[PDB]
């Protein structure tokens, strides 16, 4: 099933990063003709331009020179109800850092109904020259060798209290 | 008066007019052995030729006055008459009343009646009959007139006492004669409803078929005493209708409205103008291929409208409109059907969907608390009403029998001989027993998609088998004399088989029993030695059509009497009315149009599936008339099929069997062989052995001892408690959106990695603690052993190396098991599955009689069925090809070359082979998933042919006899074994209950006590004057039963909300509601002015004064509420505690407070049983949450109802419990190859590939699940409730009398007059024979006072309390109360004289006496 | 379908005749599909003359025969459809038809009467 899941938001400078832009339909089985358009603001700059649209499984990527090239369809593949539409970088450079918005646009097909729906997905990508390891991991790590010595502490603690008064008690009769 | 025997004469009738006259002039019971109807005694010898069939004097002196004269069968039968000339016509001297009650009494003129009613019987099963069967009902009407005219003329009818009309059963019969008669005369417009009552006649049978009438006598009996639970029962239902029309009122009219609507249109217009299907799939959202609109919620855990819909409530219900909360009448309905549980998970899954999955909870009390703690009511109440009739029956039963006893106070002759001996040689029986099992086992790989190599093989070896067989039947009519062979029961058996067997091989084209060979493995009880589960099994069988023939019988009549009802009242209507119920304008799968189908129906509800039928039926016979025939074939039938199974389970499985149990004489071949073989066997292990030789530091002790007391202690243990609740806890975070979750997941990764190094301390703490064999000869330490060691192994791979590439993936899933180290943690589930596993091995030993039985039935289906199930469907429409377009299989093909999505498909769950045979009949048993095998079974054709509508139409008689004999006794035996084991159990330790922990007991104990305890304290009266007055009012008995009316009255205020109502009768329902507030506050405060502070001391006086405050603030808040907050939700929950003035009904009812304290008995041990069925329940989730989060969701796999979280999953695993639609869930499961399921569907956000299940795993999880769940929430309810319900229902003997022992005082002073307490035993003699009745021991007291072993203190001296305790021991006996009685008679006695120093005993009487003879 | 009418009706020269026909279909009446025509033949073997019918509405076909004499006289929403011929006359003596369709009830009704004109 499908799962709406949120891109990461930092790409390390020459590699290659994967933007992920999900949509799920709110009851599956029901049919649906989806394309979608990408816009991109880049840090400095106030303005979306168009990027590349992708429908009926033919990528058309704009003029620009930011991202001719660099860039790939990784979304759903021969469907027509896409329902993922993430996009692929390749060598990321630093003029790939700002907004994206990914504007999905659903045709849900009904029983005597057609319905022209749209969504929006805002997505901040920043661009940095070497891998930054997430805060979360980090303290995780540590409170769980923090816990580890405590407890060994307190137990070891506790032991000797013990074996000093089994010890004691032995051979006081 | 052996020789009792004188004509009734003209002489004895005037001597019989002359007692009564002197004894009419002057102003006990007849011996119920002269009774007529019962069998003459053999006491009066033979009958004088002359007088059998005459008129004979009375015989039993107590008719011996009055007028009467009895007459006497050629059977010994008892015929008592009156002599009185009926209609003061007919003399008993009268030559017509003479030979008329000669032809009376005659074994013939019954049987003829019998097969007249047997023939009337079989003409009432044509739905459409010819004219020559009017002539024949003429015929049978007049049968039935003639002998009524004969009863009426010989017995007599105007006077007497008896007289025709003084028997309902001749009430019956005339009803059906005149009924008869004017129904053929003068005919009104619904003559289907008059002959409707033309089946009375096959009610007769149960007067004319010896024996049945005391069977309607019992049931009637067990019904009377059926009387408080079916009180108890509408007030559950009542209550809890009341609750759900609360909460659910109206939810089931939502629906997904379009959103955008052209033409300037509006939902009302709409609404007026469109009453079509096809309209409303135009206007609302249809799941395809469905009949109602899709159900959706406002909450956000409701049911979801596709984009561009929205939910509203509008049009009407589902199902016709009959499943619904709107009214309390419909509530009622679905609540009864939640309590039978009849496709109840529709309701429960409909509720959740248009409501929220938060109200999971009201079904989960209803069900349990309603449906499981009701049934077992039931049941309980008829098993406990059918012993006592039994042991009542069997008790005078052994009082007659003993009163029976008082009153007896050439050369091929040769060879015949040498046969005889090789016949009966104890291996070649053995041999033939192991050939048996060597056919069944060779018969079973019989399989569909066979190569005819094997096909050839299989015959052969059939006829192999067959031959062997033969020939050994043939030799034993030769030794043993064919009379003595066919003596015997199992050569008749066998004789049989075998005949039929070659009469098939005689190529007479018969093609149906070669089957039925299968049936003879049944030999292999014989040589079983009465094993301990089979015999038992046979002697079921038995005893079903042997001794308990006549309950079996009733079953039949019944069922047939409401097949026939049931096919007049509807038929017709079925075919007129038909468009309603069937687009395609034919009849449906389950109609009443026939016989044969109507009585399926019969059948079905039984089973207990009436609620589709019904609606269908509502709809084209009306609703009222519909329900009563279907309410009453369900309340009669379920009755008297609970009657027969309980009575089996009773008769055969309780001290009943154990007792009188007779020693076999036959020693056995198989003793005989096994000893022979066995001494071989050693003989020839022991020459083997011969050949082979001939031819050939106090430190540690501290540290050990150390570590005992921290492992000991009680703050390690709780911490560890601790730590395995929330490792469990971090199982249940991981579903299918862990991946948004992203800190939690990193967080959880290294709590893992620090609960595994947290147990591995504790083992290594243990294990320096208790030591190697102390640890490892210990169960519960081996299951944490390999929990730690699969976690061990994982976290090491995972990290050093393969990281989780391998099988490793899959060993990874065994996390699920981490909470098992909670059994041992809680005594609450160790006491529980101690006793499962105590009963585990007599489970395992009817497990095997039960496969053998079912493996029978598995063969015998796939010879019938085995590739049968194919067929032809358009994928798109999911429908067969009509079996004229597509004939057989290689057209279907050519259809898929020209068109597209066609398909030759195969059910899941066939009989393919054995194996899928077992689990085809495991759905037929319980009746989940079994329509669709049924009606796959009833169409086939052959291997490869089109299934045509109900060809094979009769098949359906193999489903009925497998649920019978597999359905229907299995489960016999298994709950007959198994409760039987508990009561085992408890006897080994002492008669103490299996299901409680230590610290329960003492618990249960005391509410034992305080809740059954008859003496009171009376309240004083208040001494003011204006409250004197109103301590008056308060106490009458007017006042209580006054109040009682208040809230029924209150109760039916209730009932008569409903969905839609005007704004005035909300008003007006509100207004009373406040009255009836004002009311009951009213008496509240009368009582607490009456009693100025003893109010609080009575137990429902505080439930009343809690119940008064909480229905008023009720009203503030909900008033409050609204206002200037808003939560309709909240608005409702809040306005349910207005029920509590309710329950107070259940003050006043006795039987209903008794019904409801067994309940509370049996928390503690109900509560137990939930923890461990929780602990279950919350290992399988995480295993399927695991597996089946990226299944298809074809069916039963929903966007609700799935393993995608641990909400859903639970939720789909509390519904499978009962095993309610197991069927659904595990039918996306089977599939494993395209064009099912897409092994490389990606799925956005998560890298798993494919929709795929595994059959293998899918399999094995729902069994095991179905299986474990009715091992423990079925058979231990039941075992709980049956032993909390019979001590219940017990009272206690408390008789004692202050004035007995004031006397016992007033004497003691008159003896011991320096009240010393003692006296000597000189005087002991003496002062027996001063007390008074019942106390008074009549002289020579020296023999009964030295049999009660009175112990003596120092000086021939005996204490007071020691006589009064064995005075009192004997006129209470020794009951129960008497050493309790003793116990805090000698407590209150030791802490009044601390001196023990003076009481110490020497000897007692008999040793005393022993000591001077 | 089961149709009540009198097998023969026996009227009075000048005097009104309602011509009974009553209909027991278990399916509602729906006015957008209901059909019924009401005919009429002078013998079992003659030819019929349609005289009124139910298509969607009421439609008196004003047969030269009758003049203007005849009337609908039932409610096909009660299974009642029955018609009235007025002052009725000696050439009205003949055979009438009801017919009847209320689908989806699959079967046709189909009443005749014989109606007599007295002197
Ligand atoms: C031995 C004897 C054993 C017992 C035998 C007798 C037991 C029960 C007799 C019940 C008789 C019921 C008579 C009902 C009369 C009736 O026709 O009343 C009409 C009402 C309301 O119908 P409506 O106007 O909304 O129709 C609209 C149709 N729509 C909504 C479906 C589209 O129907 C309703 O309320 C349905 C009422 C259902 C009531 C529950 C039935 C009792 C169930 C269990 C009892 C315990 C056993
Ligand atoms: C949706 C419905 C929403 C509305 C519901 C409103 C009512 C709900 C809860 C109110 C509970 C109030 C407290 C109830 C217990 C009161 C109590 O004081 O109970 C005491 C008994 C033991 O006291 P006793 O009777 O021996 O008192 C000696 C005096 N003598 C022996 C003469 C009787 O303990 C017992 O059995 C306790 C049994 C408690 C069972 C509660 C079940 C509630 C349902
Ligand atoms: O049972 C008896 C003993 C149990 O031990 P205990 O503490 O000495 O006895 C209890 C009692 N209070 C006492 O003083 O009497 O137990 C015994 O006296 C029976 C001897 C058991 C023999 C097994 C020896 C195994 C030793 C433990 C294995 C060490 C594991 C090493 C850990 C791995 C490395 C860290
Ligand atoms: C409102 C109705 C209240 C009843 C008024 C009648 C009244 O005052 O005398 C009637 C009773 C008298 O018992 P008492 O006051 O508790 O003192 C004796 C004490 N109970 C004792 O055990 O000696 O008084 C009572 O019954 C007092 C208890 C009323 C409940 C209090 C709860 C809400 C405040
Ligand atoms: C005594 C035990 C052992 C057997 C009891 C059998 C009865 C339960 C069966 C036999 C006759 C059947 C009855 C036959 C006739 C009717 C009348 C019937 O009502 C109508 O036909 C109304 C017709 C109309 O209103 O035009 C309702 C079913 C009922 C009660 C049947 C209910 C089921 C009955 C009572
Ligand atoms: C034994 C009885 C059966 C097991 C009972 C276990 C305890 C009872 C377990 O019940 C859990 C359900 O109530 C969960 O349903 P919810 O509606 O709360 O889920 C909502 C999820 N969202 C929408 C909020 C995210
Ligand atoms: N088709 C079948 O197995 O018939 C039996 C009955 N009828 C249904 N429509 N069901 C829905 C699913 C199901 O399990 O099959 C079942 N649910 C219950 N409680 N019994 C079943
Ligand atoms: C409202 O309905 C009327 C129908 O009488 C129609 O003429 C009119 O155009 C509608 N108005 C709108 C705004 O659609
Ligand atoms: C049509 O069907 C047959 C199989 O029945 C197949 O062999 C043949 O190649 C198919 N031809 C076409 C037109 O697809």
């Amino acid at each position: 099933g499908c799962v709406e899941v949120d891109s990461e938001t930092e790409a390390v400078y020459g590699m290659t990063f994967k933007i992920l832009c999900i949509s799920c339909k709110r009851r599956s089985e029901t049919n649906a003709e989806t394309f979608t358009e990408w816009t991109f603001r880049q840090k400095g700059t106030e303005e979306f331009v168009k990027i590349l649209r992708y429908e009926n499984e033919v990528l058309q990527l704009e003029e620009d020179e930011r991202f001719e090239g660099r860039v790939v369809w990784n979304g759903s593949r021969g469907t027509k109800d896409l329902q993922d539409l993430s996009i692929f970088i390749t060598n990321v450079t630093y003029n790939h850092s700002g907004d994206y918005e990914c504007h999905v646009y659903r045709l849900l097909f009904f029983e005597n109904y057609e319905h022209n729906t749209s969504v929006v997905k805002k997505i901040h990508i920043e661009v940095v020259d070497k891998a930054n390891r997430d805060m979360a991991s980090i303290v995780s790590e540590i409170m769980m060798y923090v816990l580890i010595v405590v407890l060994t502490i307190w137990l070891v603690a506790e032991m000797i209290y013990c074996y000093k008064k089994i010890a004691a008690a032995t051979e006081t009769a | 008066g052996p020789q009792s025997f004188v004509h009734f004469t003209k002489q004895s009738l005037a001597l019989i007019e002359q007692r009564i006259a002197e004894r009419k002039s002057k102003e006990p019971k007849p011996s119920s052995d002269l009774e007529a109807g019962k069998q003459l005694p053999f006491i009066y010898g033979d009958i004088p030729p002359g007088m059998v069939s005459e008129p004979l004097e009375d015989l039993d002196p107590y008719y011996a006055d009055k007028k009467t004269f009895i007459v006497l069968n050629k059977g010994k039968t008892i015929f008592r008459f009156n002599a009185t000339p009926a209609l003061y016509m007919l003399s008993p001297f009268s030559p017509l009343r003479r030979i008329s009650i000669k032809i009376l009494v005659h074994s013939l003129f019954s049987m003829l009646i019998m097969c007249t009613i047997l023939t009337n019987c079989i003409f009432m099963t044509m739905n459409n009959p010819p004219d020559w069967t009017k002539n024949v009902e003429y015929t049978f009407t007049g049968i039935y007139t003639f002998e009524s005219l004969v009863k009426i003329l010989a017995r007599g009818f105007c006077v007497g006492e008896f007289t025709f009309l003084r028997d309902p059963w001749n009430w019956l019969d005339f009803v059906v004669i005149v009924f008869a008669y004017l129904t053929e005369f003068v005919n009104l417009g619904n003559v289907s409803a008059l002959r409707t009552f033309r089946v009375l006649r096959a009610l007769k049978t149960i007067s004319v078929i010896p024996g049945l009438k005391t069977i309607v006598g019992a049931l009637i009996q067990s019904v009377k005493k059926l009387s408080d639970v079916m009180i108890l029962t509408v007030f559950c239902l009542s209550v809890f209708a009341l609750i759900g029309l609360q909460l659910f009122m109206g939810n089931l009219k939502h629906k997904c409205f379009r959103n955008s609507l052209e033409n300037n249109e509006t939902l009302e217009s709409i609404m007026n103008t469109l009453e079509s299907e096809e309209d409303f799939r135009k206007y609302f959202y249809y799941l395809e291929g469905s009949k109602d609109a899709l159900l959706c919620g406002f909450s956000t855990d409701s049911g979801q409208c596709p984009e561009g819909y929205t939910c509203v409530k509008i049009g009407r219900n589902p199902d016709y409109g009959y499943t619904s909360f709107d009214t309390f009448s419909w509530a009622f309905l679905a609540l009864f059907r939640l309590m039978t549980q009849d496709y109840w998970e529709n309701l429960y899954q409909q509720t959740l969907r248009a409501a929220g999955k938060t109200y999971m909870i009201f079904f989960v009390v209803v069900i349990f608390l309603g449906s499981f703690y009701l049934i077992n009511l039931i049941l309980a109440v008829v098993a406990m009403a059918y012993k006592e009739q039994n042991q009542a029956n069997i008790e005078e039963a052994k009082q007659k029998e003993l009163e029976f006893q008082q009153m007896l106070d050439p050369y091929w002759i040769k060879f015949k001989k040498c046969i005889y001996f090789i016949v009966m040689d104890p291996f070649v029986d053995l041999a033939i027993t192991i050939c048996i099992v060597l056919n069944t086992l060779f018969m079973a790989m019989e399989h569909h998609p066979m190569t005819e190599e094997f096909k050839n093989v299989l015959a052969i070896g059939n006829l192999v088998f067959t031959g062997i067989f033969a020939a050994e039947m043939v030799l034993k009519l030769i030794a043993m004399d064919p009379y003595e062979y066919f003596q015997v029961g199992w050569n008749i058996f066998d004789s049989l088989i075998v005949t039929l067997s070659l009469v098939e091989l005689f190529l007479a084209d018969v093609e149906g029993l070669s089957v039925l060979r299968s049936f003879r493995l049944l030999r292999v009880f014989k040589l079983a030695k009465s094993w301990p589960t089979l015999n038992m099994l046979i002697k079921i069988i038995g005893n079903s059509v042997g001794a308990l023939g006549n309950l079996t019988l009733v079953l039949a009549i019944i069922v047939f009497i409401f097949a026939v009802v049931g096919m007049q009242l509807f038929g017709k209507s079925y075919k007129e009315c038909v468009c309603k119920i069937n687009d395609d304008c034919t009849l449906p799968r389950w109609h009443m149009n026939d016989f044969f189908h109507s009585f399926l129906i019969v059948f079905r509800v039984l089973c207990g599936e009436w609620i589709e039928t019904m609606w269908d039926c509502m709809e084209v016979a009306g609703q009222a008339m519909c329900l009563i025939v279907y309410m009453m074939v369900m309340v009669i039938g379920n009755l008297v099929v609970l009657n027969l199974f309980l009575a089996l389970l009773l008769s055969s499985f309780s001290s009943d069997n154990l007792t009188a149990i007779e020693e076999d004489p036959d020693a056995n071949n198989l003793q005989i062989a096994v000893t022979r073989i066995k001494k071989g066997i050693n003989y020839v292990k022991q020459t083997l052995r011969e050949f082979i030789l001939k031819a050939f530091g106090k430190i540690w002790w501290n540290i050990r001892k150390t570590c005992y007391k921290i492992v000991e202690h009680s703050w390690f243990e709780s911490f560890i408690v601790l730590m395995i609740l929330l490792s469990s806890g971090a199982l249940a975070f991981e579903d299918i959106y862990i991946e948004r979750k992203k800190t939690i997941k990193i967080i959880l990764e290294y709590a893992d990695k620090i609960f595994t190094y947290i147990f591995i301390l504790e083992m290594l703490l243990k294990w320096i603690a208790y030591g190697y064999k102390t640890y490892f000869t210990n169960a519960w330490c081996w299951l944490d052993f390999l929990i730690v060691d699969v976690s061990l192994v994982t976290l090491v791979a995972n990290t050093l190396g393969y990281s989780d590439l391998g099988p490793i993936k899959s060993l990874r899933t065994l996390r699920a098991l981490r909470p098992l180290r909670a059994l041992s943690r809680f005594e609450g589930m160790r006491v529980v599955v101690n006793a499962l596993i105590g009963a585990i091995p007599s489970i395992m030993n009817v497990l095997l009689v039960c496969l053998i039985f079912w493996l029978i039935f598995s063969i015998m289906g796939v010879n019938l069925f085995a590739g049968k199930f194919y067929e032809c469907i358009n994928t798109t429409d999911g429908s067969r090809f009509p079996a004229s377009q597509v004939p057989n299989r290689s057209e279907c093909f050519a259809l898929m070359n020209v068109s597209q999505n066609v398909r030759w498909k195969n059910l899941k769950v066939n009989f393919d082979n054995v194996g899928l045979g077992y689990l085809s009949l495991l759905q037929v048993a319980t009746f989940k998933g079994w329509t669709i095998i049924m009606y796959a079974a009833v169409d086939s054709v052959n291997v490869d042919k089109q299934p045509k509508y109900e060809y094979s139409l009769y098949m359906y008689i193999y489903f009925v006899v497998f649920i019978i004999f597999g359905s229907f006794f299995t489960l016999n035996l298994f709950i007959g074994v198994i409760i039987d084991n508990f009561n085992q159990q408890k006897k080994k330790l002492g008669g103490q209950d299996i299901f409680m922990t230590e610290e329960q007991k003492k618990y249960y104990n005391a509410m034992k006590k305080l809740g059954s305890k008859k003496p009171q304290k009376p309240i004083p009266r208040p001494g003011n004057k204006i409250q004197g007055c109103i301590f008056d009012l308060v106490t009458n008995q007017a006042f209580d039963i006054s109040i009682m009316v208040l809230i029924c009255l209150n109760m039916v205020t209730m009932m008569v909300e409903k969905e839609g109502q005007s704004q005035h009768m909300t008003e007006v329902l509100y207004w009373i509601n406040v009255v009836f507030i004002i009311l009951f506050t009213g008496e509240c405060v009368l009582k607490l002015i009456s009693l100025r502070h003893y109010y609080f001391t009575v137990g429902w006086n505080i439930f009343d004064f809690v119940v008064v405050i909480i229905s008023i603030v009720g009203m503030f808040l909900a008033d409050l509420i609204e206002t200037y907050f808003v939560s309709p939700t909240l608005f409702r929950v809040i306005r349910l505690a207005r029920i509590g003035r309710i329950l107070r009904l259940v003050k006043g009812a006795k039987g209903i407070r008794t019904l409801l304290f067994a309940l509370m008995m049996s928390l503690p041990a109900l509560f137990n049983i939930g923890l461990l069925l929780f602990l279950v329940m919350f290992i399988y989730a995480i295993f399927g949450m695991s597996n089946f989060a990226y299944v298809k969701k074809e069916d039963g796999i929903n966007d609700m109802f799935n393993f995608e979280t641990f909400g859903n999953s639970m939720i789909c695993l509390f519904q499978i419990t009962t095993s309610a639609g197991w069927d659904g869930l595990l039918a996306p499961i089977l599939n494993s190859k395209p064009p099912d399921c897409d092994p490389k569907k990606v799925h956005p956000g998560s890298s798993v590939e494919g929709d795929c299940g595994n059959p293998s795993v899918g399999i094995f999880y729902f069994v095991s699940y179905i299986i474990i769940s009715f091992l423990v929430v079925v058979n231990m309810y039941i075992a709980v409730i049956l032993e909390n319900f019979s001590v219940a229902t017990e009272e206690s003997t408390e008789p004692l009398s202050e004035d007995d022992f004031e006397m016992f005082y007033e004497v003691w002073e008159k003896f011991d007059p320096d009240a010393t307490q003692f006296i000597e035993f000189s005087k002991l003699s003496d002062f027996a024979a001063a007390l008074d009745p019942p106390l008074l021991i009549a002289k020579p007291n020296k023999v009964q006072l030295i049999a009660m072993d009175l112990p003596m203190v120092s000086g021939d001296r005996i204490h007071c309390l020691d006589i009064l305790f064995a005075f009192t021991k004997r006129v209470l006996g020794e009951s129960g109360e008497m050493d309790s009685l003793r116990s805090q008679m000698e407590e209150r006695f030791m802490s009044a004289n601390p001196s023990k120093v003076s009481y110490e005993p020497i000897t007692t009487t008999l040793k005393r006496k022993q000591e001077d003879v | 379908m089961e149709v009540t009418v009198p097998a023969t009706l026996n009227v009075l020269n000048g005097s009104d005749a309602r011509l009974p026909c009553t209909f027991n279909s278990c399916y509602t009446v729906n006015h957008k599909q209901f059909s019924l025509n009401w005919t009429y033949q002078e013998c079992n073997n003659c030819s019929e003359e349609m005289f009124l019918q139910f298509r969607m509405k009421i439609i008196n076909l004003k047969l030269e025969r009758f003049q203007d004499r005849v009337e609908f006289s039932g409610n096909p929403s009660k299974y009642d459809v029955s018609v009235m011929l007025r002052n009725v006359q000696p050439e009205d003596e003949g055979i009438y038809n009801c017919y009847i369709m209320n689908p989806p009830d699959r079967h046709r009704g189909h009443g005749k009467i014989h109606l007599q004109v007295l002197m």
